């Protein structure tokens, strides 16, 4: 861009380019679906969509209250996350079992299925990170006020 | 948020 660089790119709507810290290799960022991928990457009216969600807390009510069933911080929700997508692109587990047996929204029960909605329905950074997706392709971790999602469009 | 590389 600058005279003393390189010129590039397109990337689509969303996308920018970064360096890996550990191999100084250059990726791929999805600022929307906060995906990262290594290949250049170089919208729908429904989309339909699993995710798997881990719940956090940051309240702090006081001694009277019951013990909350969420405890665990917006970090350890975050290295959950992170270890689950970890294993869902290694090939080790399967999204839809890990939905499954982790997921905090009633949903795990249908394999972490939503089913099919249109722009309106759901929260916000949810949503534009859905309707960003590639049909198959999964996000990275997507932040709302129900806690960090892990969601995969499969329409 | 800072993203994680790929792999």
């Amino acid at each position: 861009g600058s005279h003393g660089m390189a010129d590039e790119e397109k990337l689509p709507p969303g996308w920018e380019k970064r360096m890996s810290r550990s191999s100084g290799r250059v990726y791929y960022f999805n600022h929307i679906t906060n995906a990262s991928q290594w290949e250049r990457p170089s919208e729908p009216a429904r989309v339909r969509c699993s995710h798997l969600l881990v719940k956090h807390s940051q309240s702090r009510r006081p001694s009277s209250w019951r013990q909350e069933k969420i405890t665990r911080t917006k970090e350890e929700a975050l290295e959950l996350i992170n270890g689950y997508i970890q294993k869902i692109k290694s090939g080790e587990e399967d999204f839809e079992s890990l939905a499954s047996q982790f997921s905090d929204c009633s949903s795990a029960k249908a394999r972490g299925d939503l089913g099919a909605f249109s722009r309106g329905q759901m929260q916000k950074p949810f949503e534009d990170a859905s309707f960003a997706l590639r049909t198959g392709e999964m996000s990275g971790p997507v932040f709302t006020d129900s806690g960090i999602h892990i969601i995969l469009r499969t329409e | 948020y800072s993203p994680t590389s790929p792999s």
